[PDB]
RNA sequence: ACUAAA
């Protein structure tokens, strides 16, 4: 049975596709959703994961998002410092975030200051959206009470030097 | 029959000086030999009894070394024989100053020696070049009995020179055998250098014929700076960025420029979004408001490259030309010595009289004459590396005596000494918030208290701004437009002159009498050419040399080797070293850099077909 | 002819 853990998962936040991950991890004694989410973090979202976000983010019609839910980042930008040197004091940090939940991309943009979210943020790890969060031109806005880093790492390297 | 004492100093001008000084106003006075030094003769005590003194100069090194016999003809030679195989020797240097002669036949009767040169390395050298000349000739004195001796100074006021010669100390053999391996090793790692360049590419390439490609270890660092400038130049791709301003009306025609908190933006989208959200409202609300005093520091002592970061950037001067004005002022005398590291005032100086000789100018009457009835501020403290005081001025002056191009020098250097004895810049500095929509704006504006020493010093003086309104927290005012400006970031410009010497003495490149030379010779060499506002540009001939040498081996043209070597060369100074051990092996490692070198010269046949 | 430094 995994009732109960569907309805965990969906009271928590994190929308797992299938029972596909449910038989990924069939150990005896092990239908627990508490450390069923800690295979999933390391796990790609991209591979797993459902379709419940909107279809038209960007297009710019949709106002507000509603509800918890766990989403992957995948590349980090600071907006605020040209390409040649991404490190620059002359303007306050700014990050455009790109973020996935499988099958549909969406960008989200820092307002406020974040300690926990920087560059060298790894390029797969999870974060957990609270709350209404408000959607412009398409665009999310991001701010420090709406956002949880969960960690995790989907072994991509670094590919640069 | 009265004992002798001989003394010798560095500058037949300082020698005048220290004779003037420490004989109460007697003094003989002859010229001997050579036209430019002089003896200058008079009587004291020395020792515990009557002496007679006699003093002279001596104009800068007795002797420069060179090579030996056939080793200089240059068609003859292997290059390569120059590292360990060709003999060096001190011959002379200047020689229609018979100096050594010079100095045998004044010191025929001396029993005492008393070195009065400077306190540095060069000094020492000096020092003991002169002592090594000398001893052959002095009497044969007595047994257990010191007879050499040195004297340590820094400033020229008779209390200083009377306590030097209070209280005296003896040479050092170490600074000496220091400076010597550092002549040797730049003699020969670069003379053979260049002779093989010179002797290669003229007989390949027809357009450099009559030209002379040279190689060192001080101007090789200084083309490579300019070369690395042209490819940060020649390696740029601009970018596009979107900057938000708004204005704001408060009272009438009262107009207001306010400044984007985030500064720069590098998405058209981000900005676009910036816009929507700010564009439709007409109302604005101020959040902080501040007034903060706050100072602008004086200027410290002139040290000689200021004079010739300042002279290369506003009086339009080249760093030869401007020392060579400093050295005819000097020689004139009316202006202090002209090639010092020191800027921290000696304690014991006089700055009340220095500054009272300015009061009858009518550029700077009234600022002096308040100065000094309202007391001169201390001046800041800098760095006090021996040698000599810093660059002031000892004469007044006006504008019909000098004229021209040395006027322009007097004023700058006597516009420092004022301002430097003057009081802070008191400027007050207000800023007020803005919240146009759910974004920070904010203003800036600065007003003056006192102005200090912005009187003799107007290009270093606060912008006159009006005077931000006075507006408390929950003041409102309404907004007359906000749009953006597509602006791209600009790429930079060719080195200057100015931010060239930065470099050369971040890295230790050079001395302060070499930096305009080092400068001048690359100039000569077509390695660079001057062009508007003093700025360098790479020549073609340039450009292919230092990209040349990062294929072949790297640390020939990095700035941080000359350092490295000097650090190891200090090391025999304080005499933990040995002299033949750090010279020998300094020589080897750079000995097999030349048969990599030569052997694998081809590199640069690549890179100067194309170019010639 | 060269290097460097008074
Ligand atoms: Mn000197
Ligand atoms: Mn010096």
């Amino acid at each position: 049975m995994a009732q109960v853990a569907g309805a965990a998962l969906s009271q928590a936040g994190w929308y797992l596709s299938d029972e596909g991950i449910e038989a990924c991890t069939s150990s005896p004694d092990k239908v627990n959703v508490n450390d069923i989410i800690l295979i999933a973090l390391n796990t790609d979202l991209r591979t797993i994961g459902k379709k419940f976000l909107p279809s038209d983010i960007n297009s710019g019609k949709v106002e507000k998002l509603e509800g918890p839910c766990v989403l992957q980042i995948q590349k980090i930008r600071n907006v605020a410092a040209p390409k040649d040197n991404e490190e620059s004091q002359a303007a306050p940090r700014m990050l455009r975030l790109q973020m996935t939940d499988g099958h549909i991309s969406c960008t989200a943009v820092e307002f406020s200051y974040m300690s926990k979210i920087s560059l060298n943020t790894p390029p797969g790890t999870k974060v957990k959206l609270s709350g209404i969060v408000d959607i412009k031109n398409g665009f999310l806005l991001l701010n420090d009470s709406n956002t949880t880093v969960l960690g995790g790492e989907v072994e991509h390297l670094i590919e640069k030097w | 029959v009265m004992k002798t004492v001989l003394m010798v100093a560095e500058m037949p001008s300082l020698a005048q000086s220290i004779a003037k000084i420490l004989s109460r106003g007697s003094l003989s006075s002859h010229k001997g030999l050579n036209g430019a030094c002089s003896v200058h003769e008079y009587t004291g005590t020395f020792a515990g009894q009557p002496v007679r003194f006699k003093m002279t100069s001596v104009c800068g090194h007795v002797m420069t070394l060179d090579f030996l016999g056939k080793y200089n003809k240059w068609d003859k030679v292997d290059p390569a024989e120059l590292f360990s195989q060709a003999p060096t020797e001190k011959k002379e240097a200047n020689p229609k100053l018979n100096m050594v002669k010079f100095l045998q036949v004044e010191g025929r009767g001396c029993d005492y020696i008393v070195l009065w040169l400077d306190c540095d390395k060069e000094g020492e050298n000096i020092c003991f070049e002169v002592l090594d000349a000398v001893l052959p000739v002095m009497n044969k004195a007595h047994g257990g009995e010191k007879t050499v001796f040195r004297a340590r100074f820094s400033s020229i006021t008779d209390t200083d020179i009377c306590n030097a010669m209070a209280c005296l100390g003896e040479p050092d053999h170490n600074e000496a055998l220091s400076v010597d391996a550092r002549q040797e090793l730049d003699l020969r790692i670069g003379c053979a250098f260049t002779r093989f360049q010179t002797k290669y590419f003229q007989g390949k390439y027809g357009d450099l014929d009559s030209s002379l490609i040279s190689f060192g270890p001080c101007q090789t660092p200084t083309l490579g700076f300019c070369v690395e400038r042209h490819d940060k130049i020649q390696s740029f791709k601009p970018e596009t960025y979107w900057v938000l301003q708004a204005k704001v009306n408060t009272d009438k025609d009262r107009s207001l420029l306010l400044d984007w908190d985030r500064v720069r933006v590098f998405d058209r989208e981000i900005a676009q979004m910036f816009l929507n959200m700010t564009k439709l409202e007409k109302e604005a609300q101020v959040e902080a408001t501040s007034r903060k005093e706050k100072a602008k520091q004086r200027p410290l002592a002139l040290n000689t490259v200021e004079m010739l970061r300042v002279a290369s950037s506003s009086l339009g001067m080249g760093p030869q030309h401007a020392m060579q004005t400093a050295e005819r002022l000097y020689t004139q005398g009316y202006i202090s010595y002209p090639r010092t590291e020191t800027t921290h005032y000696p304690e014991n100086f006089d700055l009340k009289g220095s500054l009272r000789q300015q009061a009858n100018h009518p550029y700077w009457a009234d600022t002096v004459k308040r100065l000094l009835a309202e007391g001169i501020n201390r001046p800041r403290k800098g760095h006090d590396a021996g040698d000599h005081p810093p660059i002031t001025p000892m004469k007044s002056a006006t504008e019909a005596e000098l004229g021209g191009d040395a006027w322009r020098l007097y004023e700058y250097i006597t516009r420092h000494f004022i301002a430097t004895v003057s009081h802070d810049c008191k400027y007050l500095q207000s800023t007020i918030s803005f919240r146009i929509g759910p974004e920070l704006f904010t203003c800036s504006g600065k007003t003056v208290l006192s102005p200090g020493f912005t009187e003799v010093m107007p290009w270093q003086s606060v912008p006159l701004e009006e005077s931000l309104p006075t507006c408390q927290r929950g003041d409102a005012f309404p907004v007359g437009e906000v749009k953006m400006l597509e602006k791209q970031t600009n790429p930079p410009d060719y080195l200057t002159e100015a931010e060239l010497i930065t470099l050369m003495e971040k890295h230790g490149i050079g001395t302060d009498a070499s930096i305009p030379v080092h400068i001048n010779n690359i100039c000569q060499r077509n390695y660079v050419t001057v062009e508007s506002g003093r700025r360098l540009k790479p020549t073609n001939l340039g450009i292919v040399l230092v990209h040349g040498y990062y294929k072949i081996d790297a640390e020939l043209v990095l700035p941080t080797i000359r350092s490295a070597v000097e650090k190891q060369l200090n090391l025999i100074a304080q005499g933990k070293a040995d002299y033949r051990q750090v010279l020998g092996h300094t020589l080897d490692v750079f000995k097999r850099k030349f048969h990599y070198f030569v052997d694998s010269i081809a590199g640069m046949d690549e890179l100067m077909e194309v170019s010639f």
